[PDB]
């Protein structure tokens, strides 16, 4: 189906594939964009500690502040997921 | 602790 | 010019008309949504203390975490703005 | 602390 595209990352490699994964799968299940990243958030604040914060959306500019090394920005198809770490 | 700005294409 | 909207609000009944004066500044001076959200959230990390999020756009869903009483959501116009604290 | 859901119109 859709099309992972990473923009800006700032995490473990392998928890970038993670988030493509949590969002894949957040996609195939939801569709309403704030649904989608509950989802997200959910499962990140679950795997990893919160406290993750997400974004969803196909127009929006954003300026946070992130923990290092818990930032990750990136395109599934034409929707586009920033998903950071700070609190 | 860092600081991203993200603008959608 | 452009019409104030709250959605939901957290925070002191002054610090969103306090909000709405820095966006109303920052759409006045910027215009990539990715600017306009750099300046809201510098100005609130100077005024009330780190560390604040700032989401500018016309389409994305959320699903954030916020310190009690920092927190607003609202339109400027036709474009949206997502004011958290936390971190 | 608390958490909020919001969404475009
Ligand atoms: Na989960
Ligand atoms: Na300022």
């Amino acid at each position: 189906d859709r099309k992972a595209v990473i923009k800006n990352a700032d995490m473990s490699e392998e928890m970038q594939q993670d988030a493509v994964d949590c969002a894949t799968q957040a996609l195939e299940k939801y569709n309403i964009e704030k649904d989608i990243a509950a989802y997200i958030k959910k499962e990140f604040d679950k795997k990893y500690n919160p406290t993750w914060h997400c974004i969803v959306g196909r127009n929006f500019g954003s300026y946070v502040t992130h923990e290092t090394r818990h930032f990750i920005y990136f395109y599934l198809g034409q929707v586009a997921i920033l998903l950071f770490k700070s609190g | 602790v860092y600081t991203k700005q993200t603008q959608t294409t």
